[PDB]
């Protein structure tokens, strides 16, 4: 439905494939095109409404099927093909130096940078041991002793402690035929032997694995899972250096790049104390990928994005180091 | 309304099958359709109100009757017959039979009357052979 | 292209969508905190005969803050050919 | 050597024609392959009767390429326990392609009927469209199936796929009704897209993986954790994947299902 492709059969086959669920609007692949075969919609209007069209548009009489608008995509929304192979795998492309990992042997799976995740990238998983394993001690109960009060049954703050209650019959003159305690739910607080009032009850008094995945194709690069780890497990590398410089008299708090925003790097910080005045619009530099979706999206023009350096080896194809130097300012 | 179809027996339909299917007691113990009284309420119909019951297979007319056997919230009863079998599943899933039981259907009052049996088999068009 | 249109017989000229524009709110700090323009000022749009009246599309950035605020969808982005 | 078969039109009744395989035509002239007998209903007839015949003949099956050059909706069995040579069907097929074939190739460019490779024991069978039930299955009553070979759609499927599994591969590329690999032994079953319920149902060892989504799943089995960038029987699978052991419903059953973490989270305990 919302998915382009462009394709050429031929000698050489190439094929260009949009996703429009990876698409933040960024506008970056309209930018780059060195033939202006991309319509991309307003940022805003794409992610705050509800919209039939494709948030971009690719003219199939424009499009020479060069790759470029795919190699400088940061999220992975645009792939071109080229005899089955993407041109990620081609050293004869340039290809953006960017990376996101987790060191297993460090991670103690703690799930801090799956929550942080804004793009959902990330998987953390956790076997924890078994409640038993955490506890020690014997208990055991004497039946002959035991009158069924029911007071350790009812005590018990795990519910170890199973009596079969019955109405009695005169077949059966007794409440109870049974008591048991499930040894593998009992946390040995001692609270069944201190009720107990004949005193029938004797009480007395492994690590975390897990998996740490990070998904390639919704990973942003955004640096929060680095930022968000208590014991430095994660490492990322950002495709762009930059600045972004907002002004806080222009801006009217329409909250749309504030939305808009992938990485979530921008924010309006609630006041602590009746009368507090807090910044009106709050950036952290240190999640921002320089994507430029939030100057894109801003009515106003309160929010302005420096872009600096790509981070490339030195690009060979003079069309190709062109295009990529009209994206620094 | 989108209702889930579920068929078998009635002991009505029982003594009907064994009194006679060319009989008017067949046609009623067998073009019905049994309904909780509170999905007679949503669909605004009363015990003895037509419903036109569709399925992706078929259509059918057959009568309301309130369920004297419960039925759980969303589900309906027509008993087993020519009626019932208008709009059951007939995929068998590559063992001979076929899915006479817990089909999607859609069901709506209409004023359309129930046929009866041999006007009910006049749908599939016989064609003599001899 | 997207752009914005108005349905003024869906309107209830309540203002929702001139007060939170965020380009009407910088060009007019009578709108910025609730009330309609009683200073001479050039915005996108204006409550006027008590329905919503698009004066300067070409100032919209195609936000869809306007969007949001309308209950009745009386104010929309969609394509405008 | 190329033998083509173009269909005449297919009768109502079905045809039954095990006899068209590289096996039967190798060492056979052009007009000995006319006379192959095949079933209609309860006839013996020609297969001449029902194809044109033409090409090259050769001695052994392993040089034999059948082509059938139009739709056979209506005949079953076609490449039965074939051992060597090609088959390449340019239209559908009805039920039992390629049952109990040992080697060799099939390619289906439409769709297959039930019982698509039932007792397959080597070669391959591609269907370019959809296949009914029990794609790679066993026969009635028998607790010993399917034990080699592979099975690729394209397209969809419906019932128990691979049911009573003993080794081989099968890939569905679309989606599965209910109870892929049931009662399933050895073997690995790769469904691209989605199932309704009931994967594994009843299964002893094996593995099936889903890259889609299990509408439902089974109470029986036991939840492992995540595995990631999986390799099964040497197929490489990028991604995360839910792990599952059962069906413990059986005895001593070491059966895992891999169901893919973006799509399964209501799967997982
Ligand atoms: S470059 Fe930006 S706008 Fe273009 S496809 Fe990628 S995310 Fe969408
Ligand atoms: S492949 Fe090249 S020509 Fe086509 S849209 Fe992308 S950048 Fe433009
Ligand atoms: S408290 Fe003591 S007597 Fe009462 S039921 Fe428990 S064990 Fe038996
Ligand atoms: S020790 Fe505490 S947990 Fe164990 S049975 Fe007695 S009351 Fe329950
Ligand atoms: S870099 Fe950002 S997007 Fe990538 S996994 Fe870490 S937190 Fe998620
Ligand atoms: S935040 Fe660090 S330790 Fe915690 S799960 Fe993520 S990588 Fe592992
Ligand atoms: S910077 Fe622009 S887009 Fe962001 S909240 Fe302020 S006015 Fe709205
Ligand atoms: S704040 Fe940074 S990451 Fe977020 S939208 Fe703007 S440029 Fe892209
Ligand atoms: S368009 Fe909607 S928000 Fe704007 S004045 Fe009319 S009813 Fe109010
Ligand atoms: S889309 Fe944004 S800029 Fe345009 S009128 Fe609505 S709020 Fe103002
Ligand atoms: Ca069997
Ligand atoms: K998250
Ligand atoms: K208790
Ligand atoms: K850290
Ligand atoms: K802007
Ligand atoms: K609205």
């Amino acid at each position: 439905g919302k998915n382009i492709t462009v394709e050429r059969t031929g000698e050489e086959n190439r094929r260009l494939i949009f996703q429009d669920c990876l698409c933040a609007v960024c506008g970056l692949c309209g930018e780059i095109c060195p033939v202006s075969a991309i319509e991309v919609n307003p940022t805003g209007a794409m992610v705050r409404t509800e919209q039939e069209k494709s948030k971009i548009a690719i003219d199939e009489n424009k499009c020479v099927l060069c790759g470029m608008c795919s190699s400088i995509c940061p999220f992975q929304a645009l792939d071109l093909q080229i005899d089955g192979t993407s041109i990620k795998e081609l050293a004869e492309y340039p290809k953006i130096i960017k990376s996101a990992e987790i060191d297993d042997e460090t991670c103690i799976q703690c799930k801090a940078c799956e929550t942080a995740c804004p793009q959902d990238a990330i998987t953390i998983t956790r076997e924890l041991p078994e409640r038993k394993d955490l506890v020690t001690g014997e208990i055991e109960i004497d039946k002959d002793t035991c009158i069924y009060c029911g007071m350790c049954e009812e005590m018990c703050p795990v519910d170890a402690i199973e009596i079969d209650h019955q109405t009695p019959s005169s077949a059966s003159p007794v409440v109870a035929t049974d008591i048991r305690v499930d040894e593998d739910k009992c946390v040995h607080c001692g609270i069944c032997k201190r009720i107990c009032p004949v005193d029938a009850i004797m009480q007395v008094c492994p690590e975390v694995t897990g998996t740490s995945y990070i998904d390639p194709e919704l990973c942003v690069n955004c640096g929060w899972c680095q930022e968000i780890c208590p014991v430095d497990a994660a490492t990322v590398t950002k495709p762009f250096e930059g600045e972004l410089i907002i002004d806080q008299d222009t801006c009217q708090a329409c909250e749309t790049c504030v939305m808009v925003c992938p990485c979530n790097v921008l924010s309006f910080p609630k006041p602590e104390k009746p009368g507090e005045k807090t910044t009106k619009l709050h950036k952290d530099e240190r999640f921002c990928i320089y994507c430029g979706a939030c100057e894109r999206s801003c009515p106003v023009t309160a929010i302005t994005v420096k872009r600096n350096r790509i981070n490339t080896t030195p690009i060979r194809s003079k069309a190709w180091k062109n295009a990529f130097d009209s994206l620094l300012k | 309304m989108r209702v889930i179809l579920n068929t078998g027996r009635t002991i009505w339909q029982g003594q009907a099958i064994e009194s006679g299917k060319d009989l008017k007691m067949y046609v009623d113990a067998a073009a019905i359709i049994q309904m909780n009284p509170e999905m007679m309420k949503q669909l605004g119909i009363a015990e003895g109100d037509n419903v036109k019951v569709i399925s992706e297979y078929g259509d059918v007319v057959v009568k309301a009757v309130e369920a004297k056997e419960p039925l759980p919230e969303g589900m309906v009863y027509i008993p087993m017959g020519p009626w019932a079998n208008r709009v059951i599943r007939p995929y068998t899933d590559s063992t001979a039979t076929p899915s006479f039981k817990n089909i999607p259907v859609e069901i709506i009052p209409t004023d359309e009357e129930v046929l009866d049996m041999p006007t009910l088999m006049k749908v599939y068009g016989k064609v003599g052979q001899i | 292209a997207i752009g914005l249109k108005a349905y003024p017989e869906l309107c209830h000229g309540c203002g929702n969508c001139v007060i939170a524009c965020p380009v009407n709110a910088l060009r007019s700090p009578e709108v910025a905190g609730g009330k309609g323009p009683t200073d001479d000022v050039e915005i996108i749009m204006i409550v006027e005969d008590g329905v919503v009246n698009i004066k300067n599309p070409d100032l919209c950035g195609k936000c869809g803050t306007c969007v949001e605020s309308c209950p009745v969808d009386a104010i929309r982005l969609e394509e405008l050919e | 050597s190329e033998i083509i078969l173009t269909p005449k039109e297919q009768p109502e009744v079905p045809l039954e024609a095990p006899n068209i395989k590289p096996d039967v035509f190798a060492g056979k002239s052009i007009e000995e392959i006319k006379n192959i007998q095949i079933m209609h209903g309860n006839e013996v007839v020609k297969l001449g009767d029902f194809f044109e015949v033409s090409g090259e003949p050769a001695d052994a099956p392993e040089d034999i390429k059948i082509i059938i050059d139009g739709d056979v909706y209506n005949t079953k069995r076609i490449g039965q326990e074939m051992t060597a040579g090609e088959i390449i069907v340019r239209g559908n097929v009805n039920m039992y392609v390629g049952a109990g074939m040992k080697g060799g190739k099939i390619t289906v460019e439409g769709n297959a009927g039930s019982w698509a490779g039932q007792d397959m024991r080597g070669g391959e069978i591609e269907i370019l469209g959809d296949a009914g039930d029990y794609v790679g299955s066993s026969y009635r009553g028998d607790w010993r199936g399917m034990s080699g070979g592979t099975i690729t759609v394209h397209g969809n499927a419906d019932n128990e796929i691979g049911e009573y599994m003993n080794g081989g591969k099968i890939i569905i590329k679309g989606d599965v009704n209910i109870m892929p690999g049931i009662h399933m032994n050895n073997g690995l079953i790769i469904i691209e897209g989605n199932v309704v319920a009931r994967a594994g149902g009843e299964m002893a060892g094996g593995t099936i993986v889903v890259k889609g989504m299990m509408q439902e799943f089974l109470a029986g089995f036991k939840y492992l954790g995540v595995e990631k960038d999986i390799e099964v029987d040497g197929e490489e699978l990028p991604g995360a994947f839910y792990k599952f052991e059962g069906d413990h419903a059986i005895k001593g059953a070491k059966g895992i299902v891999y169901a893919a973490v973006g799509c399964n989270g209501h799967i997982a305990p």
